[PDB]
């Protein structure tokens, strides 16, 4: 079957580079134009460049070019993206496509890899700050905000995890630079204040794990 | 919309 | 570049039920060797998108008889006959006539199920956050149906929409409501020239607004 695998994502500074891979396999690499397309997060895919088959035809985006160039090398199966002067507006996962053709059109991209992921910023990684978030009803809802973190990976457990089908994790979002999500659990109000319920948040990059205990205002 | 190499 | 327009954004449907996504381009897809480049995707979470439909209407290698395309010109129709759970995601619909090729923005095919109000809960800032000079004030509003919602936030009975963040979660995989965030951040200074906080949604629900308030001093 068809195989794509792209790599070389990562986190860059503004004006940093990257140069994307993406290794090819389950039909023959050189009959084949490939593209790069790319795609931001709640947003919809952007093709970014092509390269034709034997590397007669190149195109880019308006948004890319001269800043990216797209090769091939046809005997190693890889694609290739090289990317500079990045900014922001250049994060996105990064799709290595496959174009199909029957005649002298590549009429449609048909096969994508499962993307390699490159994000832009000047963030230092900064533990966030956790916030009890309790009412200051036969049921009780509290939460912990978890503000101004980076980068993303982030988890919110309550009651080491005992308390977890009542609880909604909201999606994190960028502002002033830094990532903020929030979590809220819902227990009996014979529960609470009754008893004990405390968030734990752990930041794996920034090596920080904080436990905060809900009390009643 | 690209043109293929034969 | 050609722009694609595709309706609905949002796409509520009942299992087993038939769902239609409509794709309309700002110029012909009626290339000069005379195909139609039209082409449908559909993209699941934490996938890349997966061509469903190539050509107006050819079913890609391996795409159940369900899925179904037609159109002409400008304006494109998908239809998928009696929708599965696994159909649920984002489809896009894209062309490559022209140079260069661009997609929609996007439809979510999700559940339907019996309406819902929210459950709403205000909270002030803390004083650690204080301590640290800002003040966020926090609403939720949880497990609603349908999506659509209108959340207004009141500063001694003045709107504001500076300092609101809001967050939605994905439709929940065992009771298919929705939930929201809406964070109001205020420096200290601004917080302590207000006195009343208030969290206001209307939901279809009700005709009368759910609100929630606290007063600083209190």
């Amino acid at each position: 079957e068809v195989k794509l695998v792209e790599s070389g994502g990562g986190l860059v500074q503004p004006g940093g580079s990257r140069k994307l891979s993406c290794a090819a396999s389950g039909f023959t690499f050189s009959d084949y134009g490939m593209a790069w397309v790319r795609q931001a997060p709640g947003k919809g895919p952007e093709w970014v460049a092509f390269i034709s088959n034997l590397a007669y035809s190149i195109y880019y985006a308006d948004t890319v070019t001269g800043r990216f160039t797209i090769s091939r090398e046809n005997a190693k199966n890889t694609l290739y993206l090289e990317m500079s002067s990045l900014r922001s507006e250049d994060t996105a996962m990064y799709y290595c496509a496959r174009y199909d053709y029957d005649n002298i059109l590549d009429y449609v991209m048909d096969y994508w890899g499962q993307g390699t992921s490159v994000t832009v910023s000047s963030a230092k990684t900064t533990p966030p700050s956790v916030y009890p978030l309790a009412p200051g009803g036969s049921s009780v809802t509290l939460g912990c905000l978890v503000k101004g973190y980076f980068p993303e990976s982030v988890t919110v457990t309550w009651n080491s995890g005992s308390l977890s089908s009542s609880v909604h994790t909201f999606p994190a979002l960028l502002q002033s630079g830094l990532y903020t999500m929030s979590s809220s659990v819902t227990v009996p109000s014979s529960t609470w204040p009754s008893q004990t319920v405390t968030c734990s948040v752990a930041h794996p990059a920034s090596s920080t794990t904080v436990d905060k205990k809900l009390e009643p205002s | 919309q690209f043109r293929h190499d034969s | 570049d050609v722009v694609m327009t595709q309706t609905p954004l949002s796409l509520p449907v009942s299992l087993g039920d038939q769902a239609s996504i409509s794709c309309r381009s700002s110029q012909s897809l009626v290339h000069s060797d005379g195909n139609t480049y039209l082409h449908w995707y559909l993209q699941k979470p934490g996938q890349s998108p997966k061509l469903l439909i190539y050509k107006v209407s050819n079913r890609f290698s391996g795409v159940p008889d369900r899925f179904s395309g037609s159109g002409s010109g400008t304006d494109f129709t998908l239809k998928i006959s009696r929708v599965e759970a696994e159909d649920l995601g984002v489809y896009f619909c894209s062309q490559s006539t022209h140079v260069p090729p661009t997609f929609g923005g996007g439809t979510k095919l999700e559940i339907k199920r019996a309406d819902a109000a929210p459950t709403v809960s205000i909270f002030p800032p803390s004083s650690e956050q204080l301590t640290s000079g800002g003040a966020s004030v926090v609403c939720f509003l949880n497990n609603f149906y349908p999506k659509d919602i209108n959340v207004k936030w009141k500063i001694d009975g003045s709107e504001r929409q500076n300092g609101v963040l809001n967050s939605w979660t994905d439709q929940d995989s065992k009771d298919s409501t929705y939930s929201m965030s809406s964070t109001l951040t205020l420096t200290k200074d601004e917080y302590e020239r207000h006195n009343s906080y208030t969290c206001e949604a209307t939901h279809k629900t009700s005709t009368s607004p759910i609100v929630k308030s606290f007063n600083r001093n209190e």
